[PDB]
RNA sequence: UUUCAAUGGCCCGUCUUGAAACACGGACCAAGGAGUCUAGCAUCUAUGCGAGUGUUUGGGUGAUGAAAACCCAUCCGCGAAGGUGGGAACGCCCUUGUGGCGUGCACCAUCGAAGAGCAUAGCUGUUGGGACCCGAAAGAUGGUG
RNA sequence: CUGCCGAAGUUUCCGGAUAGCAGAAACUCAGAUCAGUUUUAUGUGUAAAAUGAGAGUU
RNA sequence: UUGAGAAGCUCAGACGAGUAGGCAGGCGUGGAGGUUUGUGACGAAGCCUUGGGCGUGAGCCUGGGUCGAACAGCCUCUAGU
């Protein structure tokens, strides 16, 4: 039981042109949804930080954004992680903040039933 | 008499704990040196540039 | 036995051309030592220290004047000591690092061309040696 | 100006000297680091000057730029000189040394001339003991070991064979040979302490 | 070149045996035909960098094959954690030479208590892997009459 | 295919680790040590003249 | 005096068995990047031949006869050599 790695040019580029009909499917939303900034739980590599799953619920209704809309306007939702230091939230509010300040959202027309 | 094997299993992590830091310190403490170690700018070769 | 270098460092074929010259129309002892020492294959040739340096010419009695030391061989330096002093050096290869410390804070490196149309037979100059054990 | 010299046809690098004619004849004090950055435009107008005819008439021209220069920055020209061609021996390759020998020859020649124009104005022994201190702190200075000895090999030999020919009646008592004598002294390089009386064709018959 | 004249010379390979003796293998010709490919380790040498070192997991990119080349983010691996004399080389000499006066590398004696790797390529060695090639009844599973 | 070097063929303990021979490298010396050497002489061994060769290490 | 492929040229002396084994320089085959502004229907490759040469040798160059569409020297790369 032996493997080549002969595609790992050929599998690249099958990765870019992937990326590429996924940008012209969607093309004013980035090809990647936005995570966030939390720290590896490891006494190694605590003081880093890297990127999460997805933004709390405390990290989404504190920034002010329902937890219902939040899946549409590409902020992805992680009900494991918790807040515990305050340090945590703070990295993870004002990164959903600097989002919706660089976010255009196209309205969608809407049902108006003549009567109500 | 000592503390306890899985014990000393943490021994490694109080030795390994501070790889990541001490490595990272040394990838800025080398380019700090690199921006005060560099050669002068050598007046005499902007005569043609 | 050892009378052509196993390098192929194209250059290193022009020093010891020079040296090779050197070493048999004059009768100094620095040059026939020069060019047995670029034969050495590179294990043979340690890397000597800035500071091992540093602390030669200034050793015991000091009064460095303002002789060149000379070593086949590269020369690293040393971030554990901060204060470089004056230093004129002539080696085969030098460190990035190390060379822009000799010539920000004292004097200057050479390589062995011309440290040679300096002392052709080695005159006031320190022949020194990295540590060989490693 | 300084791009112009150092132009890949002779019909611009000529031009480039003329057009230098009102530039060294200016009426102002110019830095050391101006006289170095032109120097290296002028190194290289003789670098490619091909013909052995003309890149011997050159050096004539260039040994003519001394006394049309202003009287007070003449020193520091000519001390350019000998530092921008002490770094750069190095750099040139057999085929190239027989012109800055003999340019080296020209200039070496033009000092001495310019004390005997000076000589006529002002007392010979200030003037000479000034060039002399142009020898103390440019190419004979004990303290920079980055000078190479050709050259000084070189001035010992045609030093007092061109004072013969600036002075063709007789040479007045100066101290002419003051560098090579603060050399052999003190210099730290002793193959050229040792051999440069051997290739020195010193004479005290005047001085 | 064929042939003759004079002088000569026990069939080759293996194996055996000090050696042979041997016993083998050989009817002849052509073609095919057996230290290879790979991972690990150590050594020597070459190269790049050097208290560092290693782009190729991947991403960026590459209009003229685009499976190449070129570029670097976050890790990560491997490193990193004083006197005495003998001494290489040099200077000062000075009866020069001879030697002395010194400065003393690598290192060794002595008393003692101023890092040299990392990566690639090669060579030889070793351990595995079908393991230089050929050759020992197999055994097991599953079928056939 | 040619060229150079070229053993051991066995001590010794014990299938082996040694050694030895051959190399390969690194060293320090010829003003230094040597020798399947020979003398001299002291009591066959030992120690100190000739004859030669540069010799010793890791 | 021209004798710097300094990896060259030149000078002197001694030496030369060889298994196991160690070291070094070469010859040859297929293909690969570079090259010879290379060769080829006025004859490539191949083949035979008591043609002529070259090299200690592995091998090589050439003449003749057949032959009919490809092939090679050099520097490196490579291996089902």
């Amino acid at each position: 039981y032996v493997k080549t790695w002969f595609n790992q040019p050929g599998r690249k580029l099958r990765r870019r042109q992937a990326r590429q009909t996924k940008a012209a499917k969607i093309a004013p939303r980035p090809v990647e949804a936005i995570r966030p900034a939390v720290k590896p739980p490891t006494i190694r590599y605590n003081m880093k930080v890297r990127a999460g799953r997805g933004f709390t619920l405390e990290e989404l209704k504190a920034a002010g954004v329902s937890r219902r809309v939040a899946s549409t306007i590409g902020i992805p939702v992680d009900h494991r992680r918790r807040n515990r230091s305050e340090e945590s939230l703070q990295r993870n509010v004002e990164r959903i903040k600097v989002y919706l300040a660089h976010l255009i959202v196209f309205p969608r027309k809407a049902g108006q039933p003549k009567k109500g | 008499t000592f503390v306890s094997s899985t014990m000393v299993r943490a021994a490694i992590r109080n030795q390994a704990a501070q790889r990541y830091v001490n490595r990272q310190e040394s990838k800025l403490e080398r380019q700090v040196r690199a921006q005060q170690n560099v050669i002068p700018e050598d007046p005499l070769d902007n005569v043609f540039a | 036995q050892r009378s052509k270098p196993a390098s192929e460092n194209v250059y290193l074929k022009l020093l010891v051309k020079l040296y090779r010259f050197l070493a048999r129309r004059t009768d100094s002892r620095f040059n026939k030592a020069i060019l047995k020492r670029l034969f050495q294959s590179k294990t043979n040739r340690p890397p000597i220290s800035i500071s091992k340096i540093a602390a030669l010419t200034s050793r015991k009695s000091a009064s460095s004047q303002n002789k060149t030391t000379v070593v086949v061989g590269t020369v690293t330096d040393d971030e554990r000591m901060l204060t470089v002093p004056k230093l004129s050096i002539a080696a085969l290869r030098f460190t990035k690092s190390a060379r822009a410390r000799i010539l920000k804070a004292g004097g200057e490196v050479l390589t062995l061309d011309q440290l040679a149309l300096r002392a052709p037979t080695g005159s006031n100059t320190v022949l020194v040696r990295g540590k060989k054990h490693a | 100006f300084i791009k112009k010299l150092a132009a890949n046809d002779r019909k611009t690098r000529d031009k480039a000297l003329e057009s230098l004619q009102r530039f060294l004849s200016q009426k102002k004090k110019f830095e050391r680091l101006d006289f170095l950055k032109l120097w290296k435009g002028l190194f290289y107008c003789m670098w490619m000057a091909d013909k052995p005819l003309y890149q011997q008439k050159l050096s004539d021209n260039l040994a003519a730029l001394v006394p049309i220069v202003w009287i007070d920055n003449r020193i520091l020209f000519q001390s350019t000189f000998w530092e921008t061609m002490g770094r750069e021996w190095t750099g040139i390759d057999i085929l190239r040394t027989d012109k800055f020998y003999l340019l080296m020859r020209r200039f070496c020649a033009a000092a001495f001339r310019d004390i005997q124009t000076r000589s006529k104005t002002a007392l010979l022994d200030k003037v000479v003991a000034e060039y002399n201190q142009m020898w103390m702190d440019g190419p004979f200075n004990t303290e920079n070991l980055a000078f190479p000895n050709g050259i000084l090999f070189h001035l010992a030999d045609i030093w007092t064979e061109e004072l013969r020919k600036v002075y063709p009646e007789d040479v007045p008592k100066a101290d002419w040979y003051l560098p090579f004598d603060s050399t052999i002294k003190s210099s730290h390089n002793v193959v050229l302490r040792k051999t440069l009386p051997k290739r020195l064709d010193r004479v005290s018959e005047y001085t």
